[PDB]
């Protein structure tokens, strides 16, 4: 009932937040306009109006950016966020953020590619692991975590629930008052159970196998940090968005 | 946080 109310709460403010949703991305999809597919060098070439590895690095950079504007407004509407200590309320960000874009990059993923430039393109995952020496190493853990999560078969509205539940970490590192954070996520961890066996009433064992994965992310982010700093050992003068720099800076 | 000013504005006055 107020655990209800928290979840309409969620989904609407996820709707207004994230601009390409999980049903948005889907639509397009399963086969119903239609997005260019970057499967080769020449097929992109085709599809520019809508270095390789670099370019395509940094659209992953950009997107990235703007995903972190979209999960610090979406976190806000999070009841307690707001009133959490400054510092607090950036630590989980922080921290948190990466977690996010791993899980919302698999809604627009499927076992051949992914969804790119709001749903106009689809750039193969042959076509990414095909790029060279670093480059070609960045996606494939993405759309390995990407398999088995969408068989899991979350809507945005069960979505909305456990990316609040990842944000309301009580265990990131430097946070001043763990149990106002702890407390919020026990009421989001009640909110999502009864979600999940409302949304899902057939599927049990859904928010344990999610409660996994949650606990998966970490190990999958930590191995997309050590991946970035190869990247730095690599490349030269090319440095990381000033946003990403102080996201990544002193883990 | 001081040494995160873009987390810091974004959470404090939004995206400009
Ligand atoms: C939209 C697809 C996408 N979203 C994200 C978010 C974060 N990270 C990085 C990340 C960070 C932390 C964890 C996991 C992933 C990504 O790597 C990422 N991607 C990749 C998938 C392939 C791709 C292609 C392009 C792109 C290339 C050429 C032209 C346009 C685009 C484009 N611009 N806007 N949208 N597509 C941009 C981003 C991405």
């Amino acid at each position: 009932a107020d655990l209800r109310a928290l979840a309409k709460h969620l989904y609407d403010s996820y709707i207004k937040s994230f601009p390409l949703t999980k049903a948005k991305a889907r639509a397009i999809l399963t086969g119903k306009k239609s997005p260019f597919v970057i499967y080769d060098m020449n097929s992109l070439m085709m599809g520019e109006d809508k270095e390789v590895a670099i370019r395509i690095f940094q659209g992953c950079q950009f997107r990235s950016v703007e995903a972190v504007q979209e999960i610090t407004e979406y976190a806000k509407s999070i009841p307690g966020f707001v009133n959490l200590d400054l510092n607090d309320q950036v630590t989980l960000l922080k921290y948190g953020v990466h977690e996010i874009i791993y899980t919302m990059l698999a809604s627009l993923m499927n076992k051949d590619g992914v969804l790119i430039s709001e749903g106009q393109g689809f750039m193969t995952r042959e076509f990414l692991k095909s790029l060279r020496k670093p480059f070609g190493d960045f996606m494939e853990p993405k759309f390995e975590f990407a398999v088995k999560f969408n068989a899991l078969e979350l809507d945005d509205s069960d979505l909305a629930i456990f990316i609040a539940v990842i944000i309301l970490s009580g265990d990131r590192p430097g946070l001043l008052n763990v149990k106002p954070i702890e407390d919020i996520q026990d009421n989001l961890l009640q909110a999502l159970e009864l979600q999940l066996k409302l949304n899902h009433p057939e599927s049990s064992q859904l928010f344990a196998k999610l409660l996994q994965k949650m606990t998966d992310l970490r190990q999958i982010v930590t191995e997309h940090v050590q991946l970035l700093q190869v990247i730095k050992k690599t490349e030269t003068d090319m440095s990381l968005h000033p946003l990403l720099q102080e996201i990544y800076k002193d883990l | 946080t001081e040494r995160h000013k873009i987390l810091h504005r974004l959470l404090q006055e939004g995206s400009p």
